[PDB]
């Protein structure tokens, strides 16, 4: 239902607050002149998480295939359904005098 | 006189009223005044001028009458315009036909002026078979078997909207579910005297 649109705006929040705590990191790594490269782990499985859980949502709310098959739809239709023509319709007729004479 | 009962009245009236602005025919059936009529069978509706449908609803209808010991005596249509009650040639052929097992065979026309809500009249047109052609024995008889009490059921069928659970030949054809004999209107007939 509409739960799939919850999910994947967590998974997006989730995304963006990997980002910016990433970015933070990078900004006050800057400031120490520190040439380790220490990526923290948690951070990298955070956003592989959120990246997971948000393509998984998103992929659950493009659609419902179709069948190509052309004679599909038609199984459940009548007779009563096609002899109708809104273009040709004529009001005199027993329903007047039925309803209100 | 033909002295048609309250069922095959409301049923003829209900049929009538589901489909307002197409043309609908259905038969009458007998026990093996003149020839009192049991109930009637209502069979199609919309474009009426085809063979084999008929044929094979006028087989089935037959042979389940013949189990049951019926036979068919009537035969009712209704017209599309509000301004038409005359036959024409399809009634006139399938009544041809009917008349040659049983005798006295009535054609039933269906007054579309006159179908008014509660009741105003009959609204019944009744032809007899005379020589080779069809005549309209109307010395303004009452052809029920008690006017008063049929036009009181058919008011109040027709005023709780009892119509809509109505099932005739084709809606049988659509889907073999349903039933021709309407169980419902002979239980609603029944309870509501």
């Amino acid at each position: 239902p509409s739960l799939w649109k919850g999910l994947v705006g967590i998974g997006l929040f989730a995304l963006a607050h990997a980002a910016f705590s990433a970015a933070q990191h990078r900004s006050y790594m800057r400031l120490t002149e520190k040439e380790d490269e220490s990526l923290p782990i948690d951070i990298v499985l955070q956003t592989l998480l959120a990246f997971a859980v948000t393509c998984y949502g998103i992929v659950h709310i493009a659609g419902e295939f179709k069948d190509m098959d052309a004679t599909s739809e038609l199984k459940n239709k009548t007779f009563d359904t096609l002899r109708n023509h809104p273009s040709f319709y004529v009001f005199n007729h027993r329903g007047r005098v039925l309803f209100r004479p | 006189g033909v002295k048609l009962t309250t069922q095959a009245y409301c049923k003829m009236v209900l049929h009538g009223a589901k489909y307002p602005h197409c043309a609908v025919n259905g038969l009458l059936v007998a026990e093996k005044h003149h020839t009192l009529f049991v109930d009637c069978i209502p069979l199609f509706h919309g474009t009426l001028a085809l063979a084999p449908m008929l044929e094979v609803a006028l087989t089935l209808i037959d042979s389940w009458c013949k189990d049951h010991s019926y036979v068919i005596a009537g035969y009712y249509q209704a017209n599309e315009r509000v301004k038409d009650a005359s036959p024409n040639q399809v009634a006139e052929k399938v009544a041809s036909r009917i008349a040659e097992g049983f005798s006295d065979t009535a054609l039933i026309m269906v007054d579309n002026t006159k179908f008014t809500m509660d009741c105003v009249a009959p609204t019944i047109h009744v032809y007899e078979h005379h020589e080779n052609r069809w005549r309209c024995r109307d010395p303004h008889h009452d052809y029920c078997e008690d006017w008063p009490e049929a036009q009181r059921i058919s008011a109040s069928l027709l005023d709780s909207r009892s119509y809509e659970t109505l099932v005739d030949f084709d809606n049988h054809l659509d889907d073999i579910r349903n039933d021709w004999t309407n169980p419902e209107i002979n239980k609603a007939v029944l309870h509501l005297c």
